Formats: C-alpha cells, sequence, structure tokens
C-alpha cells in the first residue's frame, strides 16, 4: 500500500489525528526519478487537513504515521495514488510513486 | 473576519505547468463551494465556485466527454499557456465517488460568454476593437510557437466561437476549451493530434471541413480552421457596434439560411456548394471601424483556405485601428 521509511526523526510523540492541519515540505517523484513536484523548490510548506481527502490515500496513511519533525520516505502505490488513470501530462497511467515528505509542524 | 495568519490567495499559490503546483490542485478542487449554475450542455455542466472567497469556475464534464476533459488538462498542464486573452487555468481534479466525475477549473468571468454579451449590450468603437483586437490577440498566442523553457509549441483551437469565448471585466475577451486543440513543433515538424471522438461545432465549420478537403496531415490547415470561424466571430460582434444611430439585433452565423443546431448536409450546400458567406451590410462602410472588420471577414472567408489571412496578420491591423 504505502511504505513509509524514515530519513530523520521526528519527536516521536505528536503524530496527525483526525482534523488536524498537516503542514509538510515534499518533493514528489517518479519511480523513474522523473520529479514532478516539490514544494521545496518554491520555499512554500503545503498544507492539507487529515481526513478530508484532501491528498492522496498513500499521503494521508502516510503521514498519519509520522510524528512531528520527521523526515520519511512515502513510497506510494498506484492503488494508494492516481491508479490507473493518473494525472494527464504529470501522472503516468500505474504510476508508482516517491515522496520525500517532512512533517512541520500541525494547526 | 474569518482570516487566519498563513492564508493564502490564489494568486498566492498560483505563483510558481500552467496553473497550481500539481499536488495544490487537488486540495484547491476539493475545497471550492459551487455556487450557481451557469452553464449546462452535451459537454457537462459550468458552474461559478468560490475558494477561501474567491470566485472560480468549475466545468464538471460527462462520461461522454472525457477525453476533451484529459487534452485540456494535459494540455494546461504540460504547457506553459498563461495569457490575458486565453482563459485562466487553476486546477484539474477528479472523484471516483458520486461514478467518476471529471472537474476542470478556471478564472471565473462574470460577464459570461461573448454570446451572451453580444445579445444584451452593444457596442462602441473602443469596445468592439478591444473585444475583436483581444481575440485576435489570443489566438495568435495559440497559433504561434515559442522556443526555450517557458515557451510552447504551436496550437490550434479548431472549435473557435462566440461561446467558447469569454468576456472579462476590462472588456478584453478570452478564449477558453481546449479539449480539440492540437500541437506542433517546427523542431520536429511533428503534429499532435489527439484521441478524441468529440466533432467541432457545425456552424462554424471551414469549407474544406464540410467537404471532406482539408489536408488533416498539414497543422497549418488547422490554424486556417480557426481563422475561417474567427471570420464568423468577427461577423457577430461588428452587427453590435452601433453607427449612425443603428444596429443590427444580435444573430449567429448564418441564421438565415440554417435551422438551430445545423446538420453536416445543410453546411455543406450553404457553404460549399453555394459558397454563401454572411452578409455585410451597407452601413458598415460608412463607419471606418466597421469598415476594417468587413474587409477582415472577407479575408478570412475565401474558398482557398491559403488565401486567408494570418492571426498575427488581423491583430496588426487591428491595432492600427
Ligand atoms: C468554454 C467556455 C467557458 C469555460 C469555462 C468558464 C470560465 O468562466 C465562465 C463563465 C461562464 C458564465 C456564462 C454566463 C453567465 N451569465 C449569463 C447570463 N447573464 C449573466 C451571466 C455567467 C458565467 C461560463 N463558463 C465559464 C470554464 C471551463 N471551460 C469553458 C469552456
Ligand atoms: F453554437
Amino acid at each position: 500500500g504505502v511504505q513509509v521509511e524514515t530519513i530523520s526523526p521526528g519527536d516521536g510523540r505528536t503524530f496527525p489525528k483526525r482534523g488536524q492541519t498537516c503542514v509538510v515540505h515534499y518533493t514528489g517523484m517518479l519511480e523513474d526519478g522523473k520529479k514532478f513536484d516539490s514544494s521545496r523548490d518554491r520555499n512554500k510548506p503545503f498544507k492539507f487537513m487529515l481526513g478530508k481527502q484532501e491528498v492522496i490515500r498513500g499521503w494521508e496513511e502516510g503521514v498519519a504515521q509520522m510524528s512531528v519533525g520527521q523526515r520519511a520516505k512515502l513510497t506510494i502505490s498506484p492503488d494508494y495514488a492516481y491508479g490507473a488513470t493518473g494525472h494527464p501530462g504529470i501522472i503516468p497511467p500505474h504510476a508508482t510513486l516517491v515522496f520525500d515528505v517532512e512533517l512541520l509542524k500541525l494547526e | 473576519m474569518t482570516t487566519n495568519v498563513g492564508d493564502s490567495t490564489l494568486a498566492d499559490l498560483l505563483d510558481h505547468g500552467s496553473g497550481l503546483p500539481f499536488l495544490v490542485q487537488r486540495t484547491v478542487a476539493r475545497q471550492i463551494t459551487l455556487l450557481e449554475c451557469v452553464g449546462k450542455g452535451r459537454y457537462g455542466e459550468v458552474w461559478r465556485g468560490s475558494w477561501q472567497g474567491e470566485n472560480v469556475a468549475v466545468k464538471i464534464f460527462s462520461s461522454r466527454d472525457e477525453k476533451s476533459w484529459f487534452r485540456e488538462t494535459e494540455l494546461y498542464n504540460t504547457v506553459m499557456l498563461r495569457h490575458e486573452n486565453i482563459l485562466g487555468f487553476i486546477a484539474s481534479d477528479m472523484t471516483s465517488r458520486h461514478s467518476t466525475q471529471l472537474w476542470l477549473i478556471t478564472h471565473y468571468h462574470e460577464m459570461g460568454s461573448l454570446y451572451d454579451y453580444l445579445q444584451l449590450t452593444t457596442l462602441d468603437t473602443v469596445s468592439c476593437l478591444r473585444i475583436v483586437l483581444s481575440i485576435a490577440s489570443g489566438l495568435a498566442h495559440l497559433h504561434i510557437e515559442i522556443f526555450g523553457t517557458q515557451g510552447k509549441p504551436a496550437i490550434a483551437h479548431r472549435d473557435l466561437k462566440s461561446k467558447n469565448i469569454l468576456v472579462k471585466k476590462n472588456g478584453q475577451c478570452c478564449i477558453a476549451d481546449l479539449g480539440l486543440a492540437v500541437m506542433h513543433s517546427q523542431s520536429t515538424n511533428q503534429l499532435d493530434v489527439g484521441n478524441n471522438p468529440r466533432v467541432g461545432t457545425k456552424r462554424y465549420m471551414a469549407p474544406e471541413v464540410l467537404d471532406e478537403t482539408i489536408q488533416v496531415d498539414c497543422f497549418d490547415s488547422y490554424k486556417r480552421v480557426d481563422i475561417w470561424a474567427f471570420g464568423l466571430v468577427l461577423w457577430e460582434v461588428a452587427r453590435r457596434m452601433v453607427s449612425n444611430g443603428i444596429v443590427e439585433d444580435y444573430k449567429p452565423p448564418f441564421y438565415d439560411v440554417v435551422p438551430n443546431d445545423p446538420s453536416f448536409e445543410d453546411m455543406r450546400k450553404v457553404v460549399c456548394v453555394d459558397q454563401q458567406r454572411p452578409n455585410i451590410p451597407n452601413r458598415w462602410f460608412s463607419d471606418p471601424t466597421l469598415t476594417s472588420l468587413a474587409k477582415l471577414m472577407k479575408e478570412c472567408w475565401y474558398q482557398n483556405p491559403s488565401a486567408r489571412l494570418t492571426a498575427l496578420r488581423i491583430k496588426k491591423t487591428l491595432t492600427k485601428i
């Protein structure tokens, strides 16, 4: 489903709950290494509310397992990501996704 | 107020593909509040929406028109298409609930389409030129190829019409609906036609389309179809410009010879067999603005496609008027 590979640890105590806004820095890459999106490149953190289905299923279940301050590697399967349709012009069909996500804070 | 520190407007999120960042597209899309339905047809629906109090346009495609949503989403996401006279793309999204729904989010233009605008309002020399020159500038921007990283290939609309042209608050127009668009790059001379069973609007079809003589493997042929349709749009706009206290009621092209929702044979008999063109009222030649427009229409309606003017040639003439 979604593989979470820890790069740098968080506080190990504060994990996102339903309704909280997750402030993250991310860099999206295809499984071939091609980068398609990065909040770091624009120096603008990305925010989304857990449980509102505002991001793909692999992002929700992956970020929910991280603690604040943790940097993790999220390998998302197509069925947890954009599936057979993908996103025209960015995500190919059945694309396995690799996300370098750092949970900055919760609001 | 409902404002908290860290709130961002749409203009702040768009500063960065033509629209929002990829992952931001999904978040903004599913935070939009639908307000009023402003369009409905075979393509689907168009809704006036709201994101954080900002008006947006939401086009919800029907299941039969999924290929148009694919082409417009792919085009906007792969080509930097930001221009005053091309509809501003914000985001594209798909949902698997409520079975599937395909969404296209663009700028909202409260004045509506040029089709609706011309039926309620009349024009003067300033407002007519602003409308007409803006359409030419947007069409010329689509047709011309720009090189570099922030560049774009040559694009043909293939369904240009007053209903696919929106009037903005400043009086200028912008071109919308790129679902039937084709692309071309001069470096490799490759033509990208796409995969779409959707057919163009029959009332605006060029003669070479109706008699099946159009060279489908030549990108210049698709640009000249736009010029033909553009000339008909010029005819719609110039009718609504007042000169000497006279103005024409709004009428679609060929209103007097074909019925509503015309067929292929209706157009083929009028455009190809009889070689008919929209009538130019004589009062237009008593006005220098409508004289220049009348000259431009006739130069968009040549039976020979190669004789028609280019979109760039039309803009230069309108700039001098
Ligand atoms: C082709 C054309 C427009 C669009 C749009 C679009 C963007 O902005 C829009 C605004 C309207 C609108 C029309 C009439 C009124 N009304 C009419 C009656 N009088 C009051 C105003 C209001 C809004 C429609 N579509 C769009 C979005 C996606 N694809 C398109 C493909
Ligand atoms: F129409």
